[PDB]
C-alpha cells in the first residue's frame, strides 16, 4: 500500500516502517497529494503527529494548490487544524476551487475551525472571484451560528 | 481520492 494510503488509514507502523526504507515522506502522488494531505482529508490526528515529526513539510500544496489546511478545515477536524496553524501555515491562501480555509470551513458549518482560522489571522472579508466573503457565505447558507462569531469578530476590530 | 468541497461560483 502507498505510504498515501497507509497515512489515510492511520495505519501507524507500516507507515513508520516505510519512511525508514526510502526517503517518501514528501512524496507526491498525481495531484500533488503528500501523505500529510490524505492524512489531514481523513482526519487522522496521531499519523498527522507523526508526520510533522518526521519531516513532513505543511505548506506544500496539490495541483489545485489544495492545502493540508483547507482539507482539515473541510471537514471539521478541529485537532488537526490546530496542529496544521501551528506549523505556521498562512491561513489565507486561494485555491484553484476559489476556496480559503474559512470558506471550507463556513462551507462545513464547522463553528469551532472558524473560530480557530479567525483567532489565527484568517480574514472573513477576502472574497472570491464571485464577489461573496466569508460572512456572505455564511449568512447564505443559513449557518447561524457561524455567522455570529464572524460578527463578532468583525465588531471586536472595528 | 481526498476532495474539497465544490463552493458557489456566482456569473
Amino acid at each position: 500500500l502507498s505510504v498515501h494510503q497507509l497515512a489515510a488509514q492511520g495505519e501507524m507502523l507500516y507507515l513508520a516502517t516505510r519512511i525508514e526504507q526510502e526517503n517518501v515522506i514528501n512524496h507526491t502522488d498525481e495531484e500533488g497529494f503528500t501523505p500529510l494531505m490524505w492524512a489531514a482529508a481523513h482526519g487522522q490526528i496521531a499519523v498527522v503527529e507523526f508526520l510533522l515529526q518526521n519531516g513532513a513539510d505543511p505548506q506544500l500544496l496539490g495541483k489545485g494548490r489544495e492545502s493540508a489546511l483547507s482539507l482539515a478545515c473541510s471537514k471539521g477536524y478541529t485537532d488537526i487544524v490546530k496542529m496544521l496553524l501551528d506549523c505556521g501555515v498562512d491561513v489565507n491562501e486561494y485555491d484553484w476551487n476559489g476556496g480559503t480555509p474559512l470558506l471550507y470551513a463556513v462551507h462545513g458549518n464547522h463553528v469551532k475551525c472558524v473560530k480557530m482560522l479567525l483567532e489565527s489571522g484568517a480574514d472573513p472579508t477576502i472574497e472570491t472571484d464571485s464577489g461573496y466573503n466569508s460572512m456572505d457565505l455564511a449568512v447564505a447558507l443559513g449557518y447561524r451560528s457561524v455567522q455570529q462569531v464572524i460578527e463578532s469578530h468583525l465588531l471586536k476590530l472595528l | 481520492l481526498p476532495t474539497l468541497p465544490k463552493l458557489p461560483s456566482l456569473s
